[PDB]
């Protein structure tokens, strides 16, 4: 057969449950989105509104966006075509693998600017605001989407469309191999692995434990539930952030690091699923951050239940008169 | 916050030029949020004292008064002929907002036994009533002697007659068929 | 072995 | 400044009326409307107060339920909607304006108007001699009384209420004639005989 | 009449002249006060006697969940017992009248006020109250302890809050008015609109009279005029930016004939209610959370030329002429020509 070598075997039920999971994360993130740049706009007519984390709520819902309507239609055509993994040229590979690290690398730096955003913000409430400016708020966002699109770039180059399939000359096993030797392309994933995610991880455990320290400090040297809610999503915003991006460099270091005589088949169904696993972790960290944003804020809820119904002691004083 | 004002007394007599005194008393303290008001027969009130201590402007300076307590005394240092009206306290810094009663300025004037007139009941009353009229008299507190029990008598008092300072009674006792006889 | 990186 | 109040008149117990205030010479932004009424033999009592640029209305207990006022302030005309009519809303009601800045107290007036609360008809009245001439059985008040067509020791008295609902008019003349009784609201003219 | 406030413990009890201190540019109402206590209860202890003022910042993030940096601009104190011979020798006709009806038991005191402190103006609520309030607070403050940075006591302290309040002058100057002109490449012809004032100086309750005048000398036809009174609250301390707080707004549908004129007479009236529990709205101070008005504009002299920590009040109102001719600068596009005319809106003392 041609396309004997290409047979993954997993479980038919699983696939199923695990692609509704994915539609119904799609559909309530997309609608979180949606609904925080509604909200986004609404919140203009605010006097003492701070523009800046309008820009950086807007920034990373649109990259929150970008990601999930990228990442649907070709990982759903992975997972079901498992005999045709790819149907389209070099050239759309290229552009789509390009486009969804380079988004990767966008969230993560918008995750990163909230978190020094906040960080500044609790720990130097002077500075935050005197060193501070729209004007460089948006140059940040434009330096960190060039940053991404520029970290993107040996995407296009380290990475090419290859037939390898039992037979030759067939259009199902056309798949995105590396053309170049895998030394160089194994160094360019550990680039990729330390940019994309130790140095965010490292920024946000370190911020985020800063900021918790500070708040336990700040507080105390309904505010103590408070204080608690703010330390519970500090820890977890951490404790997702790492359990959601670990595996899509988990997944590169396990392709580039096992050798082929120590391939087996339960290797290969393993890393099949692996792969399953990573994108629904990319669905979940890409659907939380609605939720966690409705959670924190009491105006951004209050939009959203609006959205969601648009759809469906004292002592009194005395007085002496004078005589 | 319900305040009883009671306002004394309900009338009085005086002469032109005499010093009036009129006290009014919360039932509750209130500092200064007091006014008096002088209302006409047939006319619209006006304002005269304004927060215990402000004369209202347009109000002549003969118009005074101090507060003790919750008790406030308004004080006239000249009665004018024009003054002959009706006062009221007020207050204004409680909901609901209370009066007082009205005290009625009236002339002060020698005692005048009254001429008193029996009209005894007419063939149309008939097909009973009987009248006393009591012309030219001072004060208003008069003994009304019936020529004949009490029935129903709606007395009726005119405004006082400014020719002679005077008062007029007429006292309609309506009355039954048996009681024509013995009227 | 898998072929996809 | 003028403020003229407008609407009262006889009306019937259980039905319903508007009463306008119509002003001059201000804006209501710069004022509170106040309403009080005064009953016969009492009395004036707050009603009714609206607050412009506070926006705050305050109603009396003896009228929530019944009542409701609102203002056009394009007009500067206070509008009291009256509802469920009693025969204790019989009163003279007065229209009146306050600084709102500072509560100097009842500042502007009008002459106010009366409104009468009775199921009682209109009715002629009843004149007889008595040297006096009464005057009985009339509705509504006022009447007036010519003595001797005005030539005419002449003794008017108020006017009282009777315990039927109609009203009566004691007049008498003091001597050691005609009687012209001209009840306006109904125009009756009764020619008498003294 | 004069106003008083007793301690828990009721040893110590404050007695001052009014909470309302009206200043000017040059002069200003100074404080007067006397406090009594207990000779024999406050024994080997110190009171003290302070002025202090204090803003609580606010941020859309710390009103969810925060706590409000409370700032203070400036705190004056004096010794009150025992008493400092250095004070003030002669008493006022408020302080004699107090120490000779009171006694030994009373001190005096008596504090000043600088001519470049903020008004007494809060910061509109939200629609859920914290209880604790936004703006510029002002108290006064006495207390009673051993050591002067003990700051646990609660019960032999007594606060006052009071209110720096400012009258409308009376030396109105002339009517104000504005002009524009508009010019566009698509259209060389120029647009003027004008606006004027009937009065500089408003009272509050006084509604606003605007004569606006057009002259249009292009081919393009007015759509609307949307007149916008607003009020530019500048904080200065916080931050280097003024917010444009709506307050009014006034869409007329009169419409202009190309190349022609216009004039007519608008009034527009600022209605309170409808700007209830608007974030970003400044109104005067107010006790006990009770109703007050809007806040009036801060007087600030020319010669001064400084800044002003705290909430600086100012009234604007924009005339925009909403015109439009379509295909010019797009099918749907309209030009937007509008000016600005300053206004003061004060409350008068008498």
């Amino acid at each position: 057969a041609p396309s004997s070598e290409l047979d993954v075997n997993t479980d038919i039920y699983s696939k199923v449950l695990v692609t509704a999971v994915y539609l119904a994360l799609f559909v309530v993130g997309t609608v979180g989105n949606t609904v925080t740049a509604f909200t986004l706009a609404r919140k203009k007519s605010l006097q003492s509104l701070q523009s800046t984390v309008h820009y950086h709520l807007g920034s990373l819902a649109l990259s929150d966006l970008l990601t999930l309507l990228l990442a649907m239609p070709v990982e759903l055509y992975n997972f079901i075509w498992v005999h045709h993994p790819w149907a389209f040229g070099d050239a759309g590979c290229r552009g789509y693998y390009f486009l969804r690290d380079a988004c990767t690398y966008a969230t993560a730096l918008n995750v990163a600017s909230l978190s020094v955003e906040r960080y500044l913000a609790i720990c130097h409430p002077f500075k935050a605001k005197t060193l501070m400016s729209r004007s460089r708020t948006k140059k940040f966002i434009s330096a960190i989407w060039l940053a991404s699109a520029l970290l993107a770039v040996p995407m296009l180059f380290t990475m090419g469309e290859q037939n390898r399939s039992a037979d030759g000359q067939h259009a199902g096993g056309l798949v995105c191999t590396p053309t170049i030797h895998t030394a160089t392309v194994k160094v360019v994933i550990q680039v990729n692995t330390f940019m994309s995610f130790i140095f965010p991880m490292v920024v946000i455990s370190v911020l985020n434990t800063i900021i918790a320290n500070k708040l336990t400090v700040m507080v105390r040297q309904g505010r103590v539930q408070a204080l608690r809610h703010g330390v519970r999503v500090l820890r977890a915003v951490v404790i997702a952030f790492v359990v959601c991006w670990l595996p899509y460099h988990v997944r590169r270091l396990m392709f580039c690091y096992i050798s082929d005589e120590q391939w087996t088949p339960f290797l290969y169904d393993f890393y099949h699923y692996f792969y399953m696993v990573t994108n629904a972790l990319f669905y979940v960290s890409s659907t939380i951050n609605p939720i966690l944003y409705n959670l924190v804020s009491a105006n951004f809820r209050h939009i959203f239940l609006a959205t969601l119904a648009c759809l469906c002691h004292t002592l009194s004083s005395n007085a002496t008169r004078e005589t | 916050s319900d305040i009883q004002m009671t306002q004394s007394p309900s009338s009085l007599s005086a002469s032109v030029g005499d010093r009036v005194t009129i006290t009014c008393r919360a039932s509750q303290s209130v500092s200064s949020a007091v006014a008096w008001y002088q209302q006409k027969p047939g006319k619209a009130p006006k304002l005269l004292i304004y927060s215990a201590s402000s004369l209202y402007s347009g109000v002549p300076s003969r118009f005074s008064g101090s507060r003790s307590g919750t008790d406030f005394t308004l004080t006239i240092s000249s009665l004018q002929p024009e003054d002959f009206a009706t006062y009221y306290c007020q207050q204004y810094k409680y909901v609901p907002v209370t009066f007082g009663q009205g005290t009625k300025v009236e002339i002060k004037r020698t005692v005048a036994a009254p001429s008193v007139f029996i009209f005894p009941p007419s063939d149309s009353q008939l097909k009973a009533s009987v009248v006393c009229l009591l012309n030219n008299f001072y004060p208003r507190e008069a003994k009304v002697q019936w020529k004949v029990q009490s029935g129903n008598s709606q007395e009726s008092v005119t405004e006082q007659d400014s020719k002679d300072s005077t008062y007029s009674l007429s006292s309609t006792l309506t009355l039954s068929k048996a009681d024509y006889e013995k009227h | 072995r898998p072929y996809i990186l | 400044v003028q403020l003229v109040e407008s609407g009262g008149g006889l009306v019937q117990p259980g039905g319903s009326l508007r009463l306008s205030c119509a002003a001059s010479g201000f804006n209501v932004y710069s004022s509170s409307i106040h309403w009080v009424r005064q009953a016969p033999g009492k009395g004036l009592e707050w009603v009714a107060s609206i607050s412009s640029y506070y926006c705050y209305t305050y109603y009396a207990d003896s009228v929530k339920g019944r009542f409701t006022i609102s203002a056009d302030t394009s007009k500067n005309t206070a509008y009291l909607q009256m509802n469920s009519l009693r025969a204790e809303d019989t009163a003279v009601y007065y229209c009146a304006r306050s600084r709102q800045f500072w509560y100097s107290g009842l500042d502007y007036w009008g002459q106010g108007t009366l409104v009468t609360v009775s199921s009682a008809s209109t009715k002629g009245p009843s004149v007889f001699p008595l040297l006096g001439c009464l005057v009985k059985d009339y509705f509504p008040e006022p009447v007036t009384v010519s003595w001797n067509s005005g030539a005419l020791g002449v003794h008017t008295f108020p006017a009282v209420l009777q315990s039927s609902g109609l009203y009566s008019l004691s007049s008498v003349v003091t001597v050691p004639y005609i009687c012209n009784v001209n009840h306006k609201p109904s125009n009756t003219k009764v020619d008498k005989k003294v | 009449r004069v106003f008083k406030k007793a301690s828990p413990n009721g040893k110590l009890t404050v007695y001052l002249g009014k909470r309302d201190f009206v200043d000017h540019i040059d002069l200003v109402d100074p404080v007067d006060g006397v406090v009594l206590v207990d000779p024999e209860y406050l024994k080997e202890r110190r009171v003290y006697v302070t002025l202090t003022c204090a803003f609580r910042y606010g941020r859309e993030d710390l009103d969810v969940l925060g706590l409000t940096f409370r700032k203070d601009l400036f705190c004056a104190n004096v010794q009150s017992f025992p008493p400092a011979p250095e004070d003030k020798k002669p008493l006022t006709r408020l302080q004699e009248r107090l120490i000779k009806k009171l006694g030994e038991h009373a001190y005096p005191f008596t504090f000043e006020i600088p001519p470049n402190l903020p008004c007494s103006v809060t910061l509109q609520p939200g629609p859920e109250d914290t209880g604790k309030a936004c703006g510029v607070d002002y108290e006064v403050k006495a207390f009673c302890a051993e050591n002067l940075e003990e700051k646990i006591h609660k019960r032999n302290s007594v606060r006052l809050v009071i209110r720096k309040v400012q009258y409308a002058p009376e030396r109105p100057g002339p009517q104000p008015t504005a002009e524009t002109t508009r010019q566009f490449l698509m259209s060389d012809k120029p647009l003027h609109l004008e606006a004027s004032l009937d009065k500089e100086i408003y009272y509050h309750g006084e509604p606003i009279s605007v004569n606006v005048h057009v002259t249009n000398n292009t081919n393009k036809t007015v759509k609307k005029i949307k007149i916008s009174v607003r009020q530019y609250a500048d904080i200065c301390l916080f931050n280097t930016a003024q917010y444009k707080c709506p307050v009014a707004m006034e869409e007329a549908d009169d419409t202009v004939a190309p190349s022609s004129t216009f004039c007519k007479v608008y009034t527009l009236t600022p209605f309170l209610c409808n700007n209830r529990e608007k974030r970003g709205l400044a109104l005067d101070g107010k006790l006990k959370h009770e109703d007050t008005n809007l806040a009036s504009s801060t007087l600030l002299r020319e010669g001064a030329n400084r800044e002003i920590l705290g909430i600086i009040v100012s009234y604007k109102v924009k005339v925009k002429l909403v015109v439009s001719r379509g295909g010019l600068l797009g099918d749907l596009a309209s030009s937007d020509v509008a000016v600005e005319l300053p206004f003061t809106l004060m409350h008068p003392k008498p």
